[PDB]
């Protein structure tokens, strides 16, 4: 059931998530959190140009396998 | 020695408790607000006895019910959150600078002052959640408490906290759409698996994050495929009343003399990596107006680190 995507960061590289489109993104972005050394108020998700909100499945947001999510910097001005 | 209050959600849909002088709001019902006021370590008396207050936590399954009818798909958090922010935002003021309507600095809100500023540029949007269309019509009309208080928590902001204005920016439009048409169609190919046409409407084709120029947003660009190759997408029709596109600070000298196709922008002041600040910008009359919270100032030519830009309407066809 569950499929592989990838999410990419600032320096450019991707890397494979094992994630269900039943998850949230709020879920996706522990495991983001995990592999890379970054909290989750530090950065924000987005996929073919659009946020992705934290409450919200990820089915909601057309994912297919592979599909790259970029890490955006949250900054703090 | 006994009061009987009507608490609600929604204003129309009311509940009555009955409480006691001796214990106070909190540990008899939950967090509730009176007048805009938290009153839940407060012990009720006779002056609430009879008028209605808003129930925030604790709330029942018909509350609730009307709560995600109101609000929409809302976190239990939600409710405390906005009631709260709402109370701690009294004291902020917008203020007219240069016949426009801006927000003072306060509390590290600089980042707000951009969204809400970028926000009143788009004349043509609404808002899907009623609760948010509500405060965002009252904004308009002068009292901006309620739209800027629901923002934050929409957001997940803290109070007195800097912020990023783009991820806030794309977050609430995200919750809006566009009273007039518009269309984006991207073409996506892969020498292996074929050609596809995928087609965007309404509000979301008219932003996007990753990209800070029309010509780089219609550039093609490479990834891999689902089948291990190289896929490929490329911008092919767009048609938007107005282009929103977001990216990191990126060093630019904005001048007037060559005359630049965007009416409006956000800058960041300071570096990536540590706290800065947010200035908004718009272009009227051969002239840049500078907008940084309550103030405002003109130049001509200005060296700075942009993030939204926001462009005019976009009639494009290619291929
Ligand atoms: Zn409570
Ligand atoms: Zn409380
Ligand atoms: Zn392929
Ligand atoms: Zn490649
Ligand atoms: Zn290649």
């Amino acid at each position: 059931e569950p499929l592989s995507i990838l999410v990419r960061n600032n320096k450019g590289r991707s890397s494979t998530y094992e994630v269900r489109l039943t998850q949230t993104v709020a879920h996706l972005k522990q495991q983001v959190s995990g592999l890379e050394g970054v909290q989750d108020d530090l950065f924000w998700l987005t996929f073919e140009g659009k946020p992705l909100e934290d409450q919200l499945p990820l089915g909601e947001y057309g994912l297919k396998p592979l599909s790259t999510v970029f890490m955006n910097l949250r900054l703090r001005g | 020695l006994t009061i009987e209050v009507l608490v609600t959600v929604d204003g129309v849909n009311f509940r009555t408790v009955v409480l006691n002088n001796k214990n106070t709001y909190r540990s008899q019902l939950g967090c509730v607000f009176f007048n805009g006021a938290d009153i839940s370590d407060t012990i009720p008396d006779e002056k609430q006895n009879g008028h209605s207050l808003y129930l925030a936590d604790n709330l029942t399954a018909d509350e609730t019910k009307a709560l995600k009818e109101l609000y929409g798909p809302v976190d239990p958090t939600f409710l405390h959150r906005f009631y709260s922010l709402k109370a701690a935002v009294h004291g902020w003021k917008m203020v007219v600078c240069d016949k426009v309507r801006s927000l003072k600095l306060s509390d590290n809100n600089c980042y707000l002052n951009a969204v809400i500023m970028t926000l009143d540029l788009l004349k043509d949007i609404k808002f899907v959640i009623p609760a948010l269309q509500h405060a965002f019509m009252k904004h308009k009309g002068g009292d901006s408490t309620d739209f800027i208080a629901l923002i934050m928590a929409y957001g997940n902001c803290t109070f007195g906290a800097p912020d990023d204005a783009s991820r806030l920016l794309h977050t609430v439009l995200a919750k809006a759409e566009l009273c007039c048409s518009a269309r984006m169609v991207w073409r996506e190919w892969c020498n292996v698996c074929g050609i596809k046409d995928v087609v965007l409407q309404g509000l979301k084709a008219c932003c996007y994050v990753g990209v800070q120029t029309v010509e780089d947003l219609r550039a093609r660009m490479t990834y891999v495929c689902q089948c291990g190759g190289e896929r490929h997408r490329q911008l092919v029709e767009h048609t938007t009343p107005w282009l929103l596109l977001s990216g990191t600070p990126n060093e630019k000298l904005v001048t007037t003399s060559t005359a630049p196709d965007f009416v409006a922008f956000n800058v960041f002041q300071g570096i990536e990596t540590a706290v800065g600040h947010y200035v908004h910008a718009r272009l009227k009359g051969g002239l840049i107006l500078k907008f940084d919270s309550g103030t405002v100032s003109k130049t001509s030519d200005w060296k700075c680190k942009v993030t939204d830009v926001l462009f005019p309407g976009q009639k494009y066809s290619s291929d």
